């Protein structure tokens, strides 16, 4: 039995830290809604 | 009669309590992935809240209502992810997204790896709009974890 916790507002952050990659990846997404990379 | 916001989505039915998710309450409308609760009944304190809509391709489902998120990625400005990972504090994260290039066209994704629980923060532009839910995704040659900005239909 799953219960829900409340953890923020949703809202922008100015001082936020940027990272991560901007990947261009052709992929498929299939039936049983799983992605996968062709 | 919930407050709007980002929420934990926990279970008891393991090992101590458990984060398997996470979700946004917006519009009196919980919002999650169906992977993580698989179309389960969630309580909110003393109450409960009921599914409404999903679908296992897009991974998506509603509680109380309606899919009520419609704001999409730009195609051009960074985003940020406001990742709440199992048993820490929310943090944003920002980040270009990059591309998930499919048959039926092109979403935005975001290149950030972290717990399985962590599934189902939103993904937010900077108007403070939920673009989509992380947490569907994919690994790619160099084995780093790339997940779709999911965003469902309003
Ligand atoms: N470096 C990583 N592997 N990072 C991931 C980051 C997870 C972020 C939240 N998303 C998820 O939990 C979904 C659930 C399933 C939703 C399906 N529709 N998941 C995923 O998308 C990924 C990708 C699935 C591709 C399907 N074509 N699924 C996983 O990794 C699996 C392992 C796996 C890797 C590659 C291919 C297939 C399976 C579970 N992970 C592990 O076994 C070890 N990693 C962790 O235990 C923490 N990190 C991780 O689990």
């Amino acid at each position: 039995d799953m219960y829900i916790e409340r953890a923020g507002d949703i809202t922008w952050e100015k001082d936020a830290e940027v990272t991560g990659n901007s990947p261009r990846l052709d992929v498929a997404l299939d039936e049983s809604g799983d992605f996968s990379l062709v | 009669e919930t407050t709007d916001g980002v929420y934990r989505v926990m279970t008891r039915r393991l090992l101590g309590s458990t984060q398997v998710g996470v979700g946004v309450m917006q519009e009196g409308v919980f919002h999650t992935m169906w992977h993580v609760t698989k179309g389960a009944a969630l309580r909110s304190g003393e109450g409960r809240l009921d599914p409404y809509w999903g679908d296992v391709k897009q991974d998506l489902v509603s509680y109380c209502g309606p899919w009520k998120l419609d704001a999409a990625w730009d195609g051009l400005s960074e985003v940020q992810l406001l990742a709440v990972p199992p048993g820490e504090r929310a943090k944003n994260i920002q980040t270009l997204p990059g591309i998930f290039k499919t048959k039926d066209g092109d979403i935005g994704a975001v290149a950030l790896d972290y717990p399985a629980g962590t599934s189902g923060s939103p993904i937010l532009d900077k108007c403070g709009r939920v673009i989509g839910l992380y947490g569907n995704g994919v690994v790619i040659k160099n084995g780093s974890y790339v997940s779709a900005i999911t965003q469902g239909k309003r």
